[PDB]
């Protein structure tokens, strides 16, 4: 999981 | 003929319309923006999903801010007279009101203005859908246990996340929002009005996803998408023969 | 029992819920804000409309920013366990993100935060509707001829106008948006899901209203409302006996 | 007609  | 109703957009033009997908994965080093692992999964899922809805899909990869503006200007100047609708999907970094080209930002307002009812006459009165997978800020949702028409009319913004918030993308599976959007379109586009499809997307993202991170700041976080409708009619992707 | 679906909010609690109407007509002279002639027509129309939907309506007139915050804090601390939903209607001046008390502004975020899923536990999982008749800026639409859930989940913002735009109020008939909202609720609340009611409101405002002004700057202008949905289910004001 |  990563954020944009 | 008999009694007539017009509560829904006419979607039986010869063509459903364009689906422009802007898939920004790799950014110029000088911007310092990270690569968006998983976005190709999103772009491939959207291409297939809208292909089956009979959209003319055009995928564009790694566009600069200049290329994004020129593409959207050029698209807005095409003759859409035989098209029912227009769809643009933006996959990139963002902040509130902004999507990033590979070398810098673009105001979403500048993109969508090209399609105003007074500026794209062949789309006047037709639904214009902007689907945005991008951050809108840096907030994190911790969750809780359980004769004329307006020029801004007929736009729909399907935002992946609430105003002010990060949006979550999984490097292997794709983004929570695009994953869920495509699944709900696959299952319900022949069954449900579009706002009801998007509401199912809201519930799927809100209930089935939670972040996992070794960093306590980013761990166990949740997301709710954000439907912004200036539409004037119901939107069904199918029509009656 | 047989197959079960849960695509819609449970609206058969003992009570439908509160409808808080904040009706700000007269502002402190020092603010320089004009009196909002016609807003009483709106407030009376909303009171009757939501009375017939079986909401417990509370009308508040000419509240300061301090009174608005204290009222919304107090309301959020009530026990809503037996209530299906919550509705707040704000009638006032505004700008983007802001509603005015009689003596100064209130951040909409501060109002709505009191009802976050983690801060109002008896409303967690229930629809929280904020209906806002107020400006969002000073733009004018010239028109064109024709286990956990997110804390931001389950809010709906029914904005009278697009982001950045003025909103129009008629001194005799009331505001375009509230006029149209009440008419559509009266006609369709026993027939249509709430997003579809609000879409009819979008079309009514967009097609049936145009400003008349001796001032060319403000003459012949149009308006489109703005539906912002973080809801996770369909919302029907009726239930099955 | 007036604006808010
Ligand atoms: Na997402
Ligand atoms: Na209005």
């Amino acid at each position: 999981d990563e954020v944009d | 003929s008999g009694i007539s109703l017009d509560n829904s957009y006419k979607m039986d033009y010869p063509e459903m319309g364009l689906c422009i997908i802007i898939n920004n994965k790799n950014f110029h080093k000088s911007t310092g923006m990270t690569s968006r692992s998983g976005t190709d999964v999103d772009a491939a899922n959207l291409r297939e999903t809208f292909r089956n809805l009979k959209y003319e899909v055009r995928n564009k990869n790694d566009l600069t801010r200049e290329e994004i503006v020129e593409l959207m200007r050029d698209v807005s100047k095409e003759d859409h007279s035989k098209r029912s609708s227009f769809v643009c999907v933006l996959l990139s970094h963002g902040e509130e009101g902004i999507i990033f080209g590979t070398n810098g930002p673009v105001d979403l307002k500048k993109i969508t203005n090209f399609f105003r009812g007074d500026r794209c006459r062949s789309l006047t009165g037709k639904p214009k859908l902007f689907i945005i997978q991008a951050c809108r800020g840096t907030e994190l949702d911790c969750g809780i246990e359980t004769h004329k028409i307006p020029v801004e009319a007929d736009f729909l913004y399907a935002y992946s996340t609430a105003p002010g918030y990060y949006s979550w993308r999984n490097s292997k599976d794709g983004s929570w929002f695009i994953q869920s959007l495509c699944a709900m379109l696959k299952q319900y586009a022949d069954k449900l009005e579009f706002m009801h499809i998007l509401t199912r997307v809201n519930r799927k993202v809100a209930t089935e996803f939670e972040s996992f991170s070794f960093d306590a700041t980013f761990h166990a976080k949740k997301q709710i998408p954000c439907i912004i409708s200036m539409l004037t009619k119901e939107l069904y992707f199918y029509h009656l023969h």
